[PDB]
RNA sequence: UAAAUAGUACCUGAAAUCGUUAAGAUGGAACGGAUUAAGAGAGAAAACAAGUAAAGAGGGGAAU
RNA sequence: AUUUUAAAAUUAUUUGAAUUUUUCUUCUUAUAAUUUAAGUUGUUUCUAUACAGUACUUUCUUAACCCACUCGUCUUGAAACACGGACCAAGGAGUCUAGCAAAUGUGCAAGUGUAUAUGAUUCUUUAAACAUUUUACGCAUAAUUAAUGUAAUAUGUCCAUUGUAGAUUUGUGCCCCACUUUGCAUACAAUACCGGUAAGCAA
RNA sequence: AUUUCACUCAUAUUAAAUAAAAUAACUCCAAGUGGGCCAUUUUUGGUAAGCAGAACUGGCGAUGAGGGAUGCUCCUAACGC
RNA sequence: UUACCGAUACCAAGCCAUAAAAAGAAGAAAAAAUUUUUUUUUAGAAUCUUUUUAUGAGUAGAAAAUCGUGGGGU
């Protein structure tokens, strides 16, 4: 069912799973388009692992923005200069390969910059 | 550089007043026709003579079946007459040649004489207009008179009641108005058809064929 | 000649050392020219494409003023220098300075 | 440049872009041009008509070195020499150029073109053509043999 | 569904963008397509379309043909989308005003000595944006050799298609179906 | 121009009057027709049938 | 010895498989698609609170 | 942020008139706002006076109504009483070369390519880059016939063959169409002219 | 028969009607294909066949959705969310 | 004979993508406190930005935009 929250209108959840990935371990949950001949999914039988298509794509007016109504952006060491102007539009996430000292300085600068952080409590 | 705005305003006012006079004459014509037909039939019954009114010269037609499983000639005639969907509807002039080509599409269509109220309702309610440049029309609802005057006003039919008259009476302008007016998209009936698979004139209940004066009733649920 | 302001844009828009893309959020695209009042990648605002421009940025602990040919300087002083080299964007630059000042 | 190949777009397609019903088989028609006059003859008769059969007598050891003769049409003669010398020759009505085409590396002079009226030119070439000679002498020029 | 040819989507034919990845020419087309969009003159539209054509359809045009075609009216400026090649088969040239993309040093020297001037498309835009007093020309498109293999298949009756041959000796494609003596002919 | 909510050209009085310039005249005439008394018909019902 | 969950099959130690504990389900298949409802986990970046006075810890830069 | 404006209607004035003959009667002269114009706005609560919970969002497991035949394959016809598949992890298949053609991009352009090879205070990287005294060759500039060979208007003029349309172009009635001016490219023809073979003549 | 001149033959709805008629016309490169089948109607051989073989058209294959309990072809109807 | 139930067909609206289409190479708005401060923006990227319409099935088959992997200059 479509989920409606504020202004972001999402049309689908339950990230799609590969056909037959239930009773076959070697088939991983990552989706693929089965080619086959009589492969059911291609025929689109009534109610059996319906496949992704273009129609499920959300609205580009709101597409990439996160429930924070704010696009996310990665940071590594000190790259906060391009964030000063658009503090109402871009949230910042620390890269997972950042040590505690650098992450501490980044969180210090960001908090006074007044920009939200996603993984604030990382490795501490 | 500012006189143009006021000049356009007087142009609009002149167009409005002229359209007023046009629709008054049209309303005169309709009541005149009704009075004439009533008095002629009364005179016919008074004397020993009979009076028959000619066919209405304009026919509204609707497609009934889908797209698959059709004869190639049938599909070609549909594409030539602009009946593409399964509930599209169009007006056609009445000529012996036109009726002859309609004869080879009768089983899949329903065609009849318009009557005035329902053609007015169709124009106001479900009417849509090709607006843009040739072959790039970009169908758009009427909602106004600017575009109709822009493209069709050349022949001095700018307005909406002008279209109403030019349609209900077989007048000078069809190949322009009918080409201008997008095919009507019709809603399914309020109650439903009788039998898509049997003719109307058959004693068994059925629908396809010639309905003449009856088509207005089914249009009133088509809308 | 052989170069122009409009010309350099079609050589910089793709292959640059100052453009940073946003891998996670595809909507993000930023340009880090030290002569940009805003980091939006556009040929009407990029410092390396404008005929003459200026902004305010940070350089290792202190806010540094720069005017395009590339003169380097050191709030009342900020506004007096801004009107000294003045040419919307003026007050935007002053606001940018006042926001950047608070940062350690 | 390998990921630009067509094959890199059909990894998950079973047939690899070489058909399913027909299948891809090694040398279906036959190796090489094997279908001559038996089953592939329609292609030969449609695109290379005169491929089959032999015509003409035999030159045993041609030794192409003998009958080598580059050709120059008669109109390009003025273009051979530099344009400033062209201007001075055109200006003066008393001097005419001499073009020993052997120096340039040309042997025969052919008659195609249209020279400039009322201007003589001296030409020196191992061979001439009749129409070229007619054109040259029609404007006061002279053909001079050389060897 | 609908009964529409090509399911009702309009399909054109031609270049939708310049595949030519060349910054100066990209800038130039950005200028002329804008001129066409703003103005209403077909001259700008045509020249903008012609700057998008492939390399094989902006062909060289020789000085002889160019001068011959301006021989009717002497005061106008020629515009040719391709480059213009110098022709050594010409003797003298007279006061020619041209506008092309590329040149050849010999042709440049010849035209400068003649006394004209090489107008580049920037100068053409700055001087005559409405196409005034400019005649549009292009060299022979189909005269290129690869078209000699086109048309009817070589071997068709009354066909004039050069067949692909390793050489043109007396044993290469000269016996069967080309002379009455050996089977049929053509 | 942006597409707006296409007003119902059959009941929305303002847009209908915009479309047809004489609609308010016609409706006023209809109201005047409908706003008549009933005694007139009560005494003309015979007069319109005996003839 | 820094680590012995590095102890001579000795860097990391996934999967098929098996074990333990817990929770749940169990009338000839199991697993699933779409819609939920109940449970059990987690979760603050929109899921209310900017500033305003005071005091504790810090910090910075301009002015001389 | 230069059509959410115009008018369109409504109210309340005023203007003249009208007619179906008047409290939704109509047509504007002039005024100020309303919106039925010109895509849903307002009011009261709750969340809630808290920093993680039973609420709130989400993952997972269970159930519930409806539906759902093992995939891959050759096949007109696959779930088949057609064949391979007990399971898992790793490896596993349109590549490379010579030659040609076509499409595209680039340089140069009647020329093009610098080949073998040559010189240099280049001589970790340098098995690369640079450079090439006034016809070396390939491919192209002209074709054709087995072949001796022959070889593209023709000196009236540095006009450059002729038609039918045909893009532009200069103007007459700074944006259309009809009138004369140029006639790209090309398309369909016609003409000449070169080789070849016929035929007539023929020293 | 040709060329050049006269003159002018609806063209403002357009030498009948109607036309999402320029989604055209052409040229080039190239893959798959080259065992078919079912259905109303016509029809050949055979007694007949879910047979063998053809004919105008539509489908199936290449395709699911609702119905015929159920079905590769029947009826409605062809699929973005 | 009415009334009904009955589709991924039809109609109205919303969103996606494709194709076409119309058009484009520089300025202050509002709210909250109390005239002054604070609070959000003040946009111009042509294989782009704004907007309109139409359409949306597919095996063999072809093309485009794409997402990753071992390396290499930058």
């Amino acid at each position: 069912a479509v989920k409606k929250v504020g202004k972001i209108i999402k049309k689908r959840t339950k990230k799609f799973t590969r056909f037959q990935s239930n009773r076959f371990m070697r088939v991983k949950p990552a989706w693929r388009k089965p080619r086959g001949i009589d492969c059911r999914v291609r025929r689109r039988y009534k109610g059996t692992n319906l496949m992704p298509s273009i129609g499920y794509g959300s609205n580009k007016k709101t597409k990439f923005l996160l429930p924070n109504n704010k696009y996310k952006y990665v940071v590594k060491n000190k790259e906060m200069e391009p964030l000063i102007m658009n503090h109402t539009k871009y949230c910042v996430q620390i890269a997972h390969n950042v040590s505690s000292k650098k992450r501490k300085q980044i969180i210090e600068r960001a908090k006074q910059m007044n920009v939200s952080v996603i993984n604030a409590k990382a490795r501490l | 550089a500012a006189k143009k705005i006021k000049t356009l305003k007087l142009i609009n006012k002149k167009k409005r007043n002229d359209l007023r006079q046009r629709t008054l004459r049209y309303e005169e014509e309709y009541e005149s026709e009704r009075k004439k037909i009533i008095e002629l039939k009364r005179e016919a019954r008074k004397n020993n003579c009979f009076y028959r009114e000619a066919e209405k010269k304009v026919v509204f037609v609707i497609r009934l079946k889908g797209v698959n499983k059709l004869p190639p000639k049938v599909r070609s005639v549909f594409r030539l007459l602009r009946l593409l969907q399964v509930h599209n509807g169009v007006f056609v002039k009445v000529n012996k040649a036109t009726k002859e080509m309609l004869k080879i599409v009768e089983p899949y269509v329903t065609y009849g004489y318009p009557t005035l109220s329902t053609v007015r309702k169709l124009l106001y309610k479900r009417g849509y207009v090709r607006v843009g440049k040739v072959r790039r029309y970009a169908r758009k609802k009427i909602q106004d008179n600017a575009d109709i005057s822009k493209h069709l006003g050349k022949y001095n039919v700018h307005g909406i009641e002008d279209m109403v008259y030019q349609l209900y009476t077989c007048g000078p302008v069809f190949k322009k108005v009918n080409n201008f007016l997008w095919a009507f998209k019709l809603k399914p009936p309020r109650k439903g058809f009788k039998a898509k698979r049997h003719a109307f004139n058959e004693p068994r209940p059925g629908d396809w064929g010639n309905r003449e004066a009856h088509i207005n009733e089914l249009i009133n649920r088509m809308i | 000649s052989n170069v122009s302001n409009a010309l350099v844009w079609e050589l910089t828009r793709k292959s640059n050392c100052f453009i940073k893309k946003n891998k996670a959020g595809k909507k993000g695209v930023f340009l880090c020219d030290p002569l940009n009042v805003n980091y939006k990648n556009t040929p009407s605002s990029s410092g390396l494409v404008k005929s003459n421009s200026t902004n305010v940025t940070l350089k290792d602990g202190k806010v540094v003023f720069s005017v395009k040919v590339v003169n380097h300087f050191k709030m009342k002083n900020v506004e007096k220098l801004l009107q000294q080299h003045g040419s919307k964007n003026k007050e935007k630059l002053l606001k940018k300075y006042k926001r950047l000042s608070k940062l350690y | 440049a390998t990921r630009f190949k067509k094959n890199r777009k059909k990894r998950g397609h079973v047939s690899a872009g070489h058909g399913r019903v027909g299948k891809h088989r090694k040398h279906p028609g036959g190796r090489g041009k094997a279908g001559g006059l038996h089953h592939m003859r329609i292609n030969f008769d449609k695109y290379h008509p005169g491929y089959f059969g032999k015509v003409g007598m035999r030159h045993l050891n041609l030794l192409k070195n003998r009958t080598y003769c580059p050709t120059i049409n008669v109109d390009k003669l003025w273009g051979l020499l530099p344009e400033e010398k062209k201007k001075e020759f055109s200006e003066n009505k008393d001097i005419a150029p001499v073009i020993d085409v052997t120096r340039k590396g040309y042997f025969k002079v052919l008659g195609n073109g249209k020279l400039k009226h009322n201007q003589p030119i001296v030409v020196k070439a191992r061979y001439f053509s009749s129409v070229a000679e007619k054109k040259i002498k029609a404007v006061g020029g002279q053909c001079i043999l050389v060897a | 569904g609908i009964a529409l040819k090509n399911v009702g989507r309009i399909k054109k034919h031609g270049r939708k963008h310049l595949v030519s990845k060349n910054p100066y020419l990209r800038l130039l087309v950005k200028l002329y397509n804008f001129l066409a969009r703003r103005t209403n003159a077909n001259f700008n539209k045509i020249i903008a379309k012609r700057l998008i054509m492939p390399k094989r359809y902006r062909p060289p045009l020789s000085l002889s043909k160019l001068q011959y075609h301006m021989a009717n009216h002497p005061n106008d400026i020629a515009v040719v989308v391709g480059s213009i090649t110098d022709d050594k088969r010409l003797f003298s040239l007279k006061q020619l005003k041209v506008c092309a993309l590329r040149f050849t040093e010999t042709a440049r020297k010849r035209i400068e000595d003649a006394g004209g001037e090489c107008l580049t498309f920037d100068q053409l835009a700055l001087k005559y944006p409405t196409g005034k007093k400019c005649v549009l020309l292009r060299g022979p498109t189909k005269a290129r050799t690869a078209e000699k293999h086109f048309g009817k298949a070589p071997g068709k009756p009354k066909s004039k298609a050069r067949p692909y041959v390793r050489s043109k000796g007396r044993k290469f494609e000269k016996a069967r179906g080309r002379r009455k003596s050996r089977a049929y002919k053509k | 121009k942006k597409r707006l909510q296409n007003k119902n050209s059959l009941t929305n009085f303002a847009v209908r009057c915009r479309l047809n310039p004489a609609y308010k005249l016609l409706r006023s005439l209809a109201v005047l027709r409908m706003r008549k008394s009933i005694l007139e018909k009560s005494k003309n019902k015979k007069e319109k049938r005996v003839q």
